[PDB]
């Protein structure tokens, strides 16, 4: 919108083109993580931690 | 809303089958004979002049 | 309504507007062709067939679904009975700032 | 009849009345097609100036603006001699036309049996034939209003319209000597009588130009009208004879997303194309070349509206080999293929082979049941993404207020400046020199305002209120 065009202008605030989708936990639930299972398809690059 | 344009006049189920059939009612003709032309089971004469 | 996984998911009426649309197209075609009247007569007999299920879908050979064995939904089916509308969504809502 | 509803169950009784023509029968009517588009032939030949348009294209396609085929696709018993034919023919027809005044008969037939060897294209056989019938059209129109004006008036018998209207057609005589008979209604056809006439020179110009009378075109063109609709009796008998084959070609095509009649409706459209475009000159029964259509149709209906989201035809032919090859590869290694062995057995690279599989799904439908509960449908879980939040909603409405003040802290020019080179509560935003053009000074000053008010905005305690909106 053109105020958000103004304030950018202003202060100079490069937008990041990545939207936020990590998978945190639950509201009001709290314990230890005892495991993780990593599955890539077969052809992509396995990630360090995979 | 859109619109479709029917080739063939076609008839409204519930103005025809509704229990009291108030096309045939209208028409004073019963329901048994509007099925049976619709279906193109039989002709109607419709001002078979002299 | 493209459901994440790459699947759609659409409503009935999709399909009924669909089939009654190709066969007006092809009742279009026919008359164009000049067609016996039999086929003819066939093919205005299946555009009824079409509306009419369209309309209040049951009160005929109760055109089911493709591939799903469960009849499909036609618009007096939304407004009418509990499930559908009045009854449902006008005197039944799910009102905010509630708890439990 | 029980008053079965079922559509299928009638249709089935009316196609059952038609009994099976036998082997003969089948040569029969074809027979008839041959004969009725025989007479038809004739009777365009007969007609003129229909060889002026032939000899006018045919010409347009020597001068090569357009194409040898558009005419002929082969003739029965080259370009060059169908070029010294046209010649001929315009020599033969101008000759005719001098000596239109008797022996121009005989020249007529004889550039008609001249033509007869020519063939021609459909779309000019619609042409020529569309010219034929809105001229048929205009002349009776003109002809029955003519003998509305009689009758309906006069109550005139109808012997006598002939006579003096029908036999020439072309002189006045007839008109002013209805008016000789005495009666009323011919006294007042002086009102009408420049239309009328008028439509008559119009009848002598197409006749003229056609080089002929009306009598004639009404005898020849209603002989056109008795052989078309006689062979297209025929052909309406040949395809309620064939219908059997299409429903027998039609079972197999089951419930595979097409209404079972819509099928047999494709088949019988299919039938229809493969019976007017059937040559018996083979021998082979008329059977063996109407499935290669019936399954044709059947086959390009299904792919074309069988899916909701509609997918090209080379591409259903691309995911049928997909299930093929899959198929033979499960037999044989009895596991199953991954897109790699598929990517092995078919030629394409494995990036269309997943891309092929993604396409195929069609869409579930929103009133699935849910799982063990026939109260909750799917409709009920999808939610609405496009939908702003409230947050902000009220932020936007908080950050008007806060640039509101701001602006308002600037001085008048320099806000106004500010606000037009943005969209700040205007439409679109101008660029510095529709600004300047705004102040009537057009010149990179302008952007030196714009810098310095920003400059100022970066002064502290004036900014904080805007710097809060940043996270």
């Amino acid at each position: 919108t053109p105020e958000e065009k103004l304030l950018r202008a202003i202060f100079g605030e490069k937008a990041s083109d990545v939207k936020d989708s990590s998978l945190r936990v639950p509201n009001g639930v709290s314990g230890t993580v005892i495991d993780v299972q990593v599955f890539t398809r077969d052809g992509v690059e396995k990630d360090k931690r995979a | 809303m859109g619109h479709i344009e029917l080739a063939s006049p076609t008839a409204h189920i519930w103005f025809l089958k509704s229990l009291p059939s108030r096309i045939g009612l209208l028409l004073d003709m019963p329901l048994r004979d509007i099925e049976r032309v619709l279906y193109f089971e039989s002709y109607v004469v419709i001002e078979g002049g002299m | 309504v493209p459901l994440d996984g790459g699947r759609f998911a659409t409503s009935d009426l999709n399909d009924l507007y669909r089939r009654v649309i190709n066969r007006n197209n092809r009742l279009k075609r026919l008359l164009d062709l000049a067609a016996p009247d039999i086929i003819v007569r066939n093919e205005k007999r299946m555009l009824q067939e079409a509306v009419d299920a369209l309309l209040d879908n049951g009160r005929r050979g109760r055109a089911i679904t493709g591939s799903n064995k469960r009849p499909l939904k036609s618009l007096a089916d939304m407004i009418k009975g509990k499930q559908g509308r009045f009854r449902q969504n006008l005197l039944g809502k799910r009102v905010d700032y509630s708890g439990r | 009849i029980g008053r079965t509803t079922d559509p299928v169950r009638m249709y089935m009784r009316e196609m059952g009345t038609v009994e099976l023509l036998t082997r003969e029968g089948e040569i029969d009517i074809a027979k008839r097609i041959e004969d009725g588009i025989n007479q038809v032939q004739c009777s365009v030949a007969e007609y003129p100036e229909a060889i002026t348009y032939l000899l006018e294209q045919y010409d347009r396609v020597e001068a090569e603006e357009a194409r040898l085929s558009d005419l002929i696709t082969g003739f029965v018993d080259d370009p060059e001699l169908a070029r010294e034919k046209f010649a001929e023919l315009r020599a033969q027809y101008v000759v005719t036309r001098d000596t239109i005044k008797a022996t121009a008969q005989e020249e007529i037939l004889k550039l008609s049996e001249v033509f007869k060897q020519f063939r021609l294209v459909p779309k000019q056989f619609d042409y020529l034939v569309n010219s034929m019938r809105v001229m048929m059209d205009r002349v009776r129109t003109q002809e029955r209003l003519i003998m509305k004006l009689c009758v309906e008036q006069c109550k005139m018998p109808k012997k006598n319209f002939i006579t003096l209207f029908t036999g020439n057609e072309t002189s006045d005589t007839w008109f002013n000597a209805a008016i000789a008979m005495n009666k009323p209604w011919s006294e007042k056809l002086h009102d009408v009588s420049e239309e009328v006439h008028r439509a008559l020179q119009k009848l002598q110009q197409i006749e003229e130009e056609t080089g002929l009378t009306i009598e004639q075109v009404k005898d020849i063109n209603r002989r056109m009208s008795i052989g078309e609709a006689k062979a297209r009796r025929a052909k309406k008998e040949m395809v309620e004879a064939n219908l059997r084959l299409v429903i027998s070609i039609a079972k197999k095509y089951t419930n595979r997303g097409l209404q079972f009649l819509d099928l047999i409706q494709e088949g019988n459209i299919g039938l229809m194309k493969a019976v007017d475009k059937f040559e018996y000159r083979r021998g082979y029964k008329f059977s063996t070349y109407a499935t290669w259509w019936i399954r044709q149709a059947i086959t390009r209906s299904i792919a074309d509206q069988a899916r909701t989201i509609r997918i090209p035809v080379h591409m259903i032919e691309t995911i049928n080999k997909l299930n093929r090859i899959s198929r033979q590869m499960l037999q044989e290694m009895g596991r199953e293929p991954t897109p790699e062995e598929l990517a092995e057995r078919m030629l394409m690279p494995e990036d269309k082979i997943r891309k092929v599989l993604k396409i195929a799904k069609e869409p579930i439908s929103m009133e699935t049941p849910i799982g063990d509960d026939e109260d909750s449908h799917l409709g009920d879980f999808i939610e609405d993404t496009t939908l702003e939040l409230p947050l902000d909603s009220a932020t936007t409405e908080s950050l008007r207020a806060a640039t509101h003040d701001v602006l308002a802290g600037l001085t008048a020019r320099e806000a106004k400046v500010l606000r037009m080179r943005f969209g700040i509560d205007m439409n679109t935003d101008y660029t510095l020199e529709e600004v300047g053009k705004q102040f009537d000074v057009t010149r990179e000053r302008i952007r030196q305002i714009e810098a310095k008010a920003l400059r100022k905005l970066r002064h502290p305690s004036r900014s904080e209120v805007l710097r809060s909106f940043l996270d």
